[PDB]
């Protein structure tokens, strides 16, 4: 079962490394593989490994600049990625290989992938501001309410809704980039109109590569 | 070295269609063929290997095809969380591991309104001098829509961003997302903040609206 | 509560061919790299797939039928056992049999494999008490495959009468771990062909 490292931002010549937790344990009875996604476009299968015949297997056109490691001690396997070129900005994906296939390349169960950017401008914190309801928000009886996400870099941000236990009904937008060279974000949710009054609601946004989490409640417009 | 080619490069079904996809190899790839399902924000899903094989729990409307250089996927009758961007991917053993472009998924359902909803600015985000007008647009298709930003119903500015949500996997609607920002300075020399909706599924252009403030 | 202790066994013996399936798919991941790595560069490796795909398809069924006869014997006993749950029990030593053959048909494919990887890579001591160990434990799994058979249409003519019975069960039980253990010592042997072949390469 496979768990991934947080989003990052790294400089022009920097390397990065990604690392990738399993629940099982031993690496000795698996094959894995490190895929990246860098829109624009598609998936790039990076290198793969066999660690009890000892094997690594690293794509061509990454010969030279890729890493992979296994360690059994923290049962968590990492992928270095070197000399980050404006062209590595991407999403990696690590992912186990089925042993239903002929070979170790049909991936069956993956990582929540890495966002990494190459940039060498400075992280920036998100600023969380309410959406409140609203005359003027209903349909009804339903109301709409909302946290907007402004003025952060790079993307991405997570938001969830009362630490998990609300998913009914959200949207949360894609971010867009402002001439600032800034990313804002919004993330709205459908309620009813009833029970504004006695239910509470609260965005969690959190921004890895800042490493800035902030929990904001929202309720109607006070004067 | 292997090339390969996907077809086509997106679809618009409609939800109880049945769906084809095409991967053509360059050179013979025997049965080195599997198909992929990724949902915007997700993580691929194997649901074919080996050419024609369901992975395990992956539903009986998925199948498989081909052996030498053509290959097919195949959804028996779609269903709306089924909208994805679907993959094939070569492999061989020595090893080389190649992916298709790609099939994007555009589901047709039946036109429906949004709901639009306003958003004033947070007195929290106006004390650090700017102000930023939300208005909101939920669950329309198809996913054509503008919005006109009228500040004192008298001029269509020219001062705001929005962005279009990936396609719903439940009921394959769309929602947007407009944001007119513009300062403390600009904001509270005008008083009527208007946002109007021109979309397919309203016979006139809907406009929602609030007044403030002071200071 | 002897029948409920043979049912849990029965589910440890699945576990146990359910991994060895696993290890041995790595082992044929394992030899076609280095079959295509020797050979480009630089084929009747085209029949030995074909023969790896049969076996590994047939063990795939044959695991899917063994758990479901597995939760099959788990419901019977928990619905208060047996007539039925006997049954169930034979046809699952029947099925855990055929499971075990039919790896053994893989495991002497992989063996072969390796020799062939072997020839054309290759220090020597190493190797010969290798195919020692070999040919000693292919010959073993063999008579134990032999005496598991035995049993079986031993216990499937007396569950047919009535009921010895349970003694033959438990025997066959037995039979079926000692195959078990004598096929994962092969495969580790096959293990450590692999690691070996791999290592000389870059050498």
């Amino acid at each position: 079962q496979l768990v991934e490292s947080g989003a990052e931002v790294k400089k022009p010549g920097s390397s990065v490394k990604v690392s990738c937790k399993t629940s099982g344990g031993t690496f000795n009875r698996l094959a894995m593989s490190w895929v990246r996604q860098a829109p624009g476009q598609g998936l790039e299968w990076m290198g793969g490994i066999m660690p009890i015949f000892d094997i690594t297997n690293y794509a061509q056109k990454f010969q030279g600049r890729v890493t992979i490691i296994t360690d059994e001690s923290t049962s968590t396997a990492y992928m270095e990625l070197r000399s980050l070129t404006s062209e590595d900005s991407a999403v990696y994906y690590c992912a186990r290989a089925s042993y239903s296939s002929s070979s170790p390349y049909a991936f069956d169960i993956w990582g929540q992938g890495t966002m990494v950017t190459v940039s060498s401008a400075s992280t920036k914190g998100p600023s969380v501001f309410p959406l409140a309801p609203s005359s003027k928000s209903t349909s009804g009886g339903t109301a709409a309410l909302g946290c907007l996400v402004k003025d952060y870099f790079p993307e991405p941000v997570t938001v969830s809704w009362n630490s998990g236990a609300l998913t009914s009904g959200v949207h949360t937008f894609p971010a867009v980039l402002q001439s600032s060279g800034l990313y804002s974000l919004s993330s709205v949710v459908t309620v009813p109109s009833s029970s504004l009054g006695t239910q509470t609601y609260i965005c969690n946004v959190n921004h890895k590569p800042s490493n800035t989490k902030v929990d904001k409640k929202v309720e109607p417009k006070s004067c | 070295d292997i090339q390969m080619t996907q077809s086509p490069s997106s679809l618009s079904p409609s939800v109880g269609d049945r769906v084809t996809i095409t991967c053509q190899a360059s050179q013979d790839i025997r049965n080195h063929l599997n198909w992929y399902q990724q949902k915007p924000g997700k993580a691929p899903k194997l649901l074919i290997y080996d050419a024609s094989n369901l992975a395990t729990g992956v539903p009986s409307r998925f199948s498989g095809s081909g052996s030498g250089t053509d290959f097919t996927f195949t959804i028996s009758s779609l269903q709306p969380e089924d909208l994805a961007t679907y993959y094939c991917q070569h492999y061989d053993d020595l090893p080389r591991i190649t992916f298709g472009q790609g099939t994007r998924l555009e589901i047709k359902r039946t036109v429906a309104a949004p709901s639009v909803f306003i958003f004033p600015p947070s007195d929290e985000q106006l004390k650090s001098g700017t102000a930023s007008v939300v208005c909101l647009l939920n669950n329309f298709y198809p996913r054509e829509a503008k919005v006109q930003w009228k500040v004192d119903n008298a001029l269509q500015s020219g001062n705001s961003q929005e962005s279009v949500t990936e396609q719903d996997s439940k009921d394959s609607t769309y929602s947007l997302s407009s944001t007119l920002t513009l300062s403390k300075a600009d904001y509270e020399k005008h008083k009527v903040y208007a946002c109007e909706v021109t979309h397919q599924g309203l016979s006139s252009p809907v406009t929602k609206s609030f007044n403030r403030g002071g200071c | 509560q002897l029948l409920s202790g043979i049912v849990q066994q029965q589910n440890n013996l699945l576990r146990a061919i359910e991994a060895q399936q696993h290890l041995l798919q790595l082992t044929v991941w394992g030899i076609k790299q280095l079959q295509a790595r020797i050979l480009a560069g630089g084929t009747t490796w085209m029949e030995w797939d074909r023969e790896i795909n049969n076996y590994t398809s047939l063990i795939h069924s044959l695991i899917e039928e063994s758990q479901n006869q597995q939760e099959k014997n788990e419901q019977e006993l928990l619905e208060g056992s047996g007539g039925q749950l006997l049954s169930g029990i034979v046809q699952q030593q029947n099925n855990l049999l055929r499971a075990i053959e039919a790896q053994q048909h893989l495991l002497q494919l992989t063996v072969w494999g390796i020799k062939q990887l072997q020839a054309r890579i290759l220090g020597h001591t190493t190797w010969m008490e290798w195919d020692r160990e070999i040919n000693n434990y292919t010959s073993l799994i063999h008579s134990l495959i032999e005496e598991s058979q035995n049993q079986q249409e031993k216990n499937e003519q007396e569950l047919l009468e009535g009921s010895q019975l349970l003694s033959g069960i438990v025997q066959q039980q037995n039979n079926l771990l000692r195959a078990i253990e004598a096929q994962q010592h092969l495969l580790q042997l096959t293990v450590w062909g692999i690691k070996q072949l791999q290592a000389r390469i870059l050498a």
